[PDB]
């Protein structure tokens, strides 16, 4: 999760790519059931427990 | 040894410079004030060798100067150049702003003839400006701490885009810890009542730090500021309450009309 | 097609962001507004299909006001993004900090139903607080393009630091011209003498450009400003005149006394 | 050889930190001209971007 955060942050064409589809991008990147759900819903302090 | 100040920017790894991720990288050590957990976990992948700050704030409600917190961490830092160590600091944002320990730390530093400097980073000032699109320099820009603002004579030019910084705690102080944001915040409102009308749209902006996170850009009529909820990292941003008028005293001086300008 | 505004910095090569090199490297096309050819070198290593900007100035002999430049510019960018190509444009510093174009190019490519957006840069503002160790954000802080200042009525506050962008061209009326006269200075100082005393130390700033230089920060008073050697990269730093006053009107509201801070 | 040596300097924190220690030596190791060398010491921008 944090790797892929970080990935996020400073890859131009991988922040691109989330935009078009973000939860299909996430389970590319191996984001779990829970994990996919908290970004979604913007739940920060849940994000917090799983990282 | 040496010392090396930068900063991250706001949003996570992509914000900082080239040049300022060079320096964490190479560092034989780094101390870093960073928030987030994300940021921190970022910051120790990059190099493993953190100290981290924060370490040196007051724990557990104990009573703690904020001048000493600021010096126990300065000398830590000063401690591994005077080592020998090519020291790296990493703060959150641009060091130089909202920051008195980079500062301090070069100055220290300089004044034992060691080798310091800071590296300018993105502010949250530099990201309001991207997620407004607003330029400073459309009408001018006038950037106060909120409080700074309440407590001293700083009027306003109301052409300008007027930012009020740290608009959570402003108006807040030992004597006023027991009167309420909302009751500081009316006073606040009041205030800028002389110059901005009740119903002047203004903008609770909170940069993101997170990429999957989009920033707060919140607009209110002024009269509501008080009933808002608010965080430490929230900026309030004024509006124009005028037009730009022509200067005719410069003008004639000038030699120039309106009907003049390109 | 779609629009991203990067900005690249002061400083060759180190001073873009992680993610704003990533858009240039990963883009169909950049246009460039960058300070020397040592950085379009670096950009052009980076991604070769550059339009560099600099061609949308008045060039040989020809009187053109800065607006159709800058409106060219803006009609350029949009072309490549209207042919359906991922745009990025690379302006120098911070791309919406004295600069009217980014923020033009993203409204336009909106209006068309294009994505487009902004990432913030480091401004030569970013160096100057860096390069002269000051925290502008306890301090407080304000910026006027020169010509502005003195062509409308503005009012700063002299008890904070004050920014004059574009000194070089202070009262250049036309936009035709890219430097301006002592005649147009003088005329300047005597405006500023309402709150800055004539004998008041100035700061002319120049941020370095290449790694190799150190910048310019030249002391002189107000009054010699209208003799001093300005280019187009110079902004003027107007420390405070005027000490700090209390607000007793709204400490008293606040129930907090001048002795308590 | 002198724009590729800038840019490098520009962005690589270990060149720079050698740089700043022995500015000549690091300029000779990456192939300026004693020419090259002599406009960097002296500051004269306008001379670099001539050479
Ligand atoms: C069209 S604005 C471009 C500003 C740029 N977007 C930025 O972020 O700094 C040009 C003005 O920026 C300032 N400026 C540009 N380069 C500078 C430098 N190297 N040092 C100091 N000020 C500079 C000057 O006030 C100059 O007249």
């Amino acid at each position: 999760l944090s790797d892929f955060f970080t990935q996020l942050g400073q890859d131009a064409q991988l922040m691109e790519d989330y935009k078009q589809n973000p939860e299909a991008v996430m389970r590319a990147h191996g984001l779990t059931d829970e994990q996919i759900n908290a970004v979604m819903t913007g739940d920060m302090e849940k994000l917090k427990t799983l990282s | 040894g040496s010392l090396v100040c930068v900063g991250t920017g706001l949003q996570l790894a992509g914000q900082i410079s080239v040049l300022s991720r060079s320096y964490i990288e190479h560092a034989d050590i780094v101390f870093s004030l960073l928030p987030d957990g994300f940021s921190q976990r970022w910051l120790t992948k990059l190099n493993p060798n953190v100290i981290n700050l924060q370490q040196f704030y007051a724990q557990n409600g104990e009573v703690k100067n904020r001048r000493d917190t600021y010096e126990q961490m300065v000398n830590a830092i000063l401690d591994a150049v005077r080592a020998g160590k090519k020291t790296v600091c990493a703060l959150y944002g641009h060091p130089g702003v909202f920051a008195c320990v980079s500062h301090m730390a070069i100055t220290r530093a300089k004044a034992e003839g060691f080798s310091a400097k800071m590296e300018p980073g993105i502010s949250a000032e530099a990201c309001l400006w991207a997620d407004l699109g607003i330029d400073p320099g459309n009408s001018g820009h006038q950037s106060f701490e909120a409080s700074q603002f309440m407590f001293f004579n700083h009027v306003p030019d109301p052409t300008t885009h007027l930012l009020l910084w740290q608009i959570a705690i402003a108006g807040e102080h030992t004597l006023t810890q027991f009167h309420t944001s909302s009751d500081r915040l009316q006073i606040l409102v009041e205030q800028l009542n002389q110059w901005y009308p009740l119903d002047h749209e203004v903008v609770i902006y909170e940069a993101a730090n997170l990429p999957i996170q989009a920033p707060r850009i919140e607009r209110l009529p002024l009269a509501n500021l008080p009933q808002a909820h608010l965080m430490p990292i929230s900026t309030l941003l004024i509006p124009p309450a005028k037009k730009l008028e022509y200067n005719y005293a410069i003008l004639a001086k000038l030699g120039i009309g309106p009907e003049d300008l390109g």
